[PDB]
């Protein structure tokens, strides 16, 4: 968590679904929680839902399985479709385990006339065991995607994935923690972290966007280390990222989410 | 073998400390608390990654009964005798107790019995599983029995075996540091010219093992004896006033039993860097891509261009110290576009060739495949060995038709190769030492998700030149295929060639080339070299081949 | 003579199926 | 085998001198130095290429052990046969030391495990890891054993397997140079070869064994003359092909043969000379003209005079339905014209095959696009693949097609008007044997390519009726 800024909805949801039930299960079976939890992260690119998403297998103390798209096809009839059903055998005897898919749109996209046949059975499949007649107690189940418009309507309901937590672009103030979080991580105080951070060049900026700036101020850093060095040594140093070095990048990073309203909706 | 010839491996040789020397060397302290330390080992990791040499080194260190076994070795004709050779070496251990066994290429004969269903081989599994539990139970309570075990494939182990080794030790390939002490052990007992820098050879190195590093060594051997063949030639020629290759060896042969002494060398560090190049790691045998002979006095102007490129790939890739101390992952994603015939393709060429990495070029949609799941992936496969390979360059060709923006009418095939390149470029797993370079025509048909920050974040234009810089192409064409200097910025500066990139600048010199020939056939018929009077002809017959630069300029 | 139970091979070649994809 | 039986190989036989000879022969500097110099050698490239001949002269050279092993030699029909067969080599191998172990065909014992589930399979690749192991550690200072494999396809064999070898050598396609070398080193024992090697492009090591087997035969019919070679080239094909369409087979087109005789046809007889000028070949050329005016007629020209071989494409012929296959179809063209170097390739309809990438294209037309693009940087220059294009539309190609570098130089094949027919008439009548100014009324009569099916269609009138001039008013009357 000390590596994620702002988001303190989406923390204080992710703990209330998935870390709370895991550390102390004995509390949330008292009122009536399953030890279950499907939740599909979604918004814009760039604005943490893979980082928030690691930094939740990294805190809960959990096993982890993490699925990179549609890593489990198979050109095979039935290969496919087993990999799913022994991902969650290996998940249900591993009890209490997180199961990541990044970029799920791609392993679940909405069935209809036009879907191919060979991927509607991979979309079945996921549906009986998230849901279905067998258990999956003590697995919890993060989606992360752009296009939650894409994915099964049947796998977006309660049981499956029951909870969508929408992980859009920073506030100005919210640029400030990440902006933050990033330099402190990495390595100007933090009076000139707010400047730069709510700078109006910094609008629609994204995560990606603030540490793409971070870099842009360090490139500027060394570029100025390296034409002084050499008039210091030919004619007559400590590379730390300046004021004027944020000034360089402030001009040079444009924001990446040039249609926000896109993944918005 | 001796604990010298194992190096690199300092984790390794920690928990083996404990592991393997404490159960065997250990063995009135097991008595004492009536423990029974018996411990079952599992070395793996890439082949050539001196598994079998780190077994051996053990071996003889420790000092204990030691039963190498092979696993193929086992196997025998009739029904019982395989499964008795496993009964035999077991047995054999309990009486040798203390002992050390090693079972090499354990995967041979311990494969999962579910899919390699057989008679035999699931009585061979079973028989395995049947021994290692003898060891634990049945030695007297002083003496331990170690098994070790090694196999490029854990994977194909069958569970019920896998699980009967409590460590498993993955030996990785090796790094900067683990390098260099490779080579140390290795060249140990050579001779050595002291300019031998192993710092400089262990960061030349990028995706080699501890098996390549020996072919260097062995190379580098053989640089050094050069001198002592062409020398033993030049005696050969010397009795007798068909290539060149082939008199050496007919000469060799004509002597063949005469008896010469080699006088010894040392190894320079010239001939190390000679062995290095000569060797091909076992990494880049397959999917990797030749380095381009373009170099940056191929490339004219571009200085903007240039300049984004080496701060930020061809920097990191050879100080990656320096970039690291202010905060700059070592990983960049590029993507360049423009007008066509502008120099995408030639600066990605040069950055490739002028940062001495790995590369890696893909064609298009070159990694497209017909069948589920195999286009995805080639994409997976293509970032494993980029990543093994680190530092590595990834150049996506014509990027524009690998991955198409997802909208609602990409269909599934085309939209799950996207996402496979979301996750790899930019995931849960980690890509450092991978920078990418994507060239493409038409930047808007990419999907926002690849241009962002840490997947493709920096775009850099690679535009028309201008009149000022079609001068510097020219002379740059021209001088790498030898009219004077003074003309040619004429030449490049007439009106004639407003609108030309920096393919028709090449067109216009073979253009100019060809009215020479013309030129000196009629002056033949009644020293070929392009005058003014050719250029003049070609200003005219080439038109620019960009007519609507508009097209690319926005996008 | 006696006579003697022996381990050998087999051709097997299993055919198995496959999944294609087509174009819009 | 004799070193003289291999040739054309000069980089191979250099290599291996400093690995293969030196660990073998000159061991007694290794005991000096205290150093195991065990080496292993793999041999890959296209079959037919001297791979086992290579290996067979370089033991009798040396004087050593020479063990020849072939991979279907071991393998047994009980468990542990197989697996012993190969232990046995290795253990003479070391007994033997120094000693030449030859593994020919190893990619058929040292296939990859992963795909072969079969336990002897899985263990014959351990058992070779095994083998070679042994070697490296359990042989004497002095004593050094080397391990040859050749294989046809390198990347067949086991990643294990392959890494044990720390040399390897493709003997690819013989040049012009060496197929020069290699009728030299056959024919040494019995000529202009220059005309030889340049008129069999294409040709191995063994294709040019059977055209000296087949002038040997041939000069048995009745010394070898240079013109029995010519014949018995012919004969033997390579295991596409030079077209025999001169430039006597075309009628008029003088200003569109110019143009290629500096283009194409220029570039190919003299190298030299348009190296010096630096005239560096684009991809092609693109002809554009009317459908029937010979443009595929006038490529097979091109590539008859520059003696190179001639691939022709239909266009729309290679549009498959699945995804990755219509651009397979095209990069699998320029693979086989790298291996047939010198070759033209001609691209007939190229207008349905590369389409301008317009903001509507689908996306399946635009793969086949960014394909030749990118397939079209790897052509011309210092390749030998030169690419022609035809279409009867040039203006709905993609701009980055006819660029520079590409095939954007653009010639114009004209339509037979009023003279150009006549020429082609004779041309063709020339042929199939009247004289000639009854040849010049029929084509007088108010394309191209109609003329020629109007000649033999005017002859089927002739069977059913020798040819004279009163039988081809009848037949101009039902061909159009
Ligand atoms: N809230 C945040 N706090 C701190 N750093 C952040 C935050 N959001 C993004 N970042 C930084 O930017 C990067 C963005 O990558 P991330 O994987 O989080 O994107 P994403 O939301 O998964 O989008 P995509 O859909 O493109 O994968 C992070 O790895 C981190 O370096
Ligand atoms: N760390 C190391 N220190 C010294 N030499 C090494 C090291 N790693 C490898 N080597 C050398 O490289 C070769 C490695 O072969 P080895 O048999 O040890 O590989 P392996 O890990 O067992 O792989 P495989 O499963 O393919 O047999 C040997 O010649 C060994 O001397
Ligand atoms: N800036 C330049 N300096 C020197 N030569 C250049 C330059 N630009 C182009 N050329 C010449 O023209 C050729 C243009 O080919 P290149 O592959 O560089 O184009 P591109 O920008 O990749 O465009 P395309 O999208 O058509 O592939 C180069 O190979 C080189 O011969
Ligand atoms: N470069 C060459 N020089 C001389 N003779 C050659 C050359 N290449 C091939 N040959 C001859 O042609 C024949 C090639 O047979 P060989 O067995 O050597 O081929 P190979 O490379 O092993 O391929 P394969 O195993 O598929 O037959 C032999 O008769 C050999 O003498
Ligand atoms: N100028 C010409 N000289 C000789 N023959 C010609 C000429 N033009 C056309 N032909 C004949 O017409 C036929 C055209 O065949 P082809 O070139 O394959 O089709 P297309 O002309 O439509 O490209 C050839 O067989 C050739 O004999
Ligand atoms: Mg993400
Ligand atoms: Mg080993
Ligand atoms: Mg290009
Ligand atoms: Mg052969």
């Amino acid at each position: 968590w000390s590596h994620v800024g702002a988001l303190e909805d989406v923390r204080k949801k992710l703990e209330m679904s998935i870390i709370g039930p895991i550390k102390n299960p004995e509390l949330f079976t008292r009122v009536g929680i399953k030890p279950a939890a499907g939740i599909l992260l979604w918004g814009p690119p760039g604005c943490g839902k893979t980082l928030v998403a690691k930094a939740v297998a990294n805190e809960s103390k959990a096993n982890f399985i993490s699925i990179k798209g549609p890593e489990l096809l198979n050109k095979y009839v039935g290969e496919s479709e087993r990999a799913v059903r022994q991902l969650f055998s290996r998940a249900k005897s591993s009890a209490p385990c997180i199961l990541f898919f990044d970029q799920m749109d791609a392993l679940v996209p909405r069935r209809d006339d036009s879907l191919s046949d060979a991927s509607a059975r991979v979309v079945n499949t996921l549906l009986t065991e998230l849901d279905g007649v067998g258990d999956r107690s003590g697995i919890y189940v993060i989606g992360a995607t752009n296009r939650p418009d894409m994915i099964d309507e049947a796998i977006r309901r309660p049981g499956r994935l029951g909870t969508s937590i929408y992980v859009g672009l920073p506030s100005a103030e919210d640029r400030v923690k990440i902006l933050k979080t990033l330099y402190r991580n990495t390595v100007t105080t933090d009076a000139d972290l707010e400047k730069v951070a709510l700078d109006l060049r910094c609008t629609g900026f994204s995560g990606a966007d603030l540490g793409n700036l971070m870099q842009a101020a360090a490139q500027a850093c060394l570029e100025r280390v390296y034409t002084q060095r050499q008039q210091k040594r030919k004619e007559g140093i400590e590379p730390v990222i300046t004021m004027e070095d944020w000034e360089k990048a402030l001009n040079e990073v444009k924001p990446s989410v040039k249609d926000p309203e896109k993944y918005m909706h | 073998m001796s604990i010298l010839d194992i190096a690199g491996v300092d984790d390794t040789l920690q928990r083996l400390l404990k592991e393997v020397w404490f159960p065997l060397r250990g063995g009135e302290a097991c008595e004492k608390m009536g423990y029974r330390y018996d411990n079952g080992v599992l070395l793996h990791g890439p082949s050539g990654c001196g598994k079998t040499t780190l077994a051996h080194a053990i071996a003889g260190s420790i000092g204990v009964a030691f039963i190498p076994v092979s696993a193929p070795s086992v196997i025998g004709g009739t029904s019982g005798e395989s499964e008795k050779n496993i009964r035999d070496v077991f047995d054999e251990a309990i009486r040798l107790a203390p002992c050390l066994i090693f079972l090499d290429q354990i995967d041979a004969i311990a494969g999962r019995r579910e899919s390699a269903n057989k008679g035999m081989e699931s009585r061979i599994v079973a028989e395995i599983m049947n021994g290692m539990d003898r060891i634990r139970q049945n030695t007297p309570l002083g003496k331990n029995v170690v098994v070790l075990a090694a196999t490029n494939r854990p994977e194909f182990l069958d569970p019920a075996i896998r699980r009967r080794f409590s460590v498993e030790i993955d030996m990785g390939m090796p790094s900067e540091r683990a390098r260099e002490q490779i080579l140390r052990s290795l060249t140990r007992d050579l001779s050595l010219a002291d300019d031998i820098n192993f710092k400089e050879l262990a960061k030349m190195t990028p995706g080699y093992v501890g098996s390549d590093l020996q072919y260097v060594v062995k190379a580098a051997v053989s640089e050094s004896f050069q001198a002592n063949i062409d020398s033993l030639l030049a005696q050969a020629r010397a009795k007798h006033p068909v290539s060149q290759p082939q008199r050496d060896w007919l000469l060799l042969e004509a002597h063949r039993d005469e008896e010469v002494s080699w006088p010894s060398t040392k190894i320079t560090m010239e001939q190390f860097r000679k062995a290095v190049s000569l060797v091909q790691p076992a990494s880049k045998r397959e999917g990797f891509s030749t380095i381009p002979d373009t170099t940056w006095s191929h490339v004219g102007a571009l200085e903007d261009v240039r300049k984004k490129l080496e701060m930020s790939i061809i920097g990191p890739i050879k100080n990656p110290e320096l970039f690291t101390r202010v905060g700059i992952k070592p990983a960049a994603g590029i993507l360049l576009w423009g007008p066509p015939g502008c120099g995408k393709t030639l600066v990605a060429k040069a950055v490739a060739n002028e940062s001495k990495a790995n590369f890696i070029s893909i064609k298009g949609p070159e990694l497209l495949n017909k069948y589920v799941g195999e286009s995805e992936r080639a994409v997976r496969q293509l970032f494993s060995r980029a990543k093994s390979s680190a530092p590595c360059i990834l150049f996506f060709d014509q990027m524009d038709a690998l991955v198409p923006r997802r909208d609602d009418s990409l269909s599934d095939a085309s939209a799950r190769v996207v996402n496979t390149l979301l996750t790899e470029l930019d995931g849960v797993g980690d890509r450092s030492g991978i920078y990418v370079i994507g060239a493409t025509n038409r930047p808007d048909m990419i999907d926002e998700a690849i241009r962002r920050p840490g997947r493709l974040g920096t775009s850099i234009y690679v535009g028309l030149p201008s009149a000022e810089d079609r001068v510097k192409i020219l002379k740059t064409l021209y001088r790498n295929t030898v009219t004077t200097d003074a003309d040619l910025e004429k030449v490049a500066l007439d009106l004639r060639c407003t609108g030309f990139s920096g393919a028709d600048l090449g067109n216009l010199m073979q253009a100019a080339a060809q009215a020479c020939l013309e030129r000196v056939y009629t002056q033949r018929q009644q020293e070929p070299v392009i005058t003014m009077e050719d250029w003049e002809k070609a200003l005219n017959e080439v038109k620019p081949s960009v007519k609507d630069p508009e097209k690319y300029m926005h996008s | 003579l006696l006579l003697l139970l022996l381990l050998l091979l087999l051709l097997l070649l299993l055919l198995l199926l496959l999944l294609l994809l087509l174009l819009l």
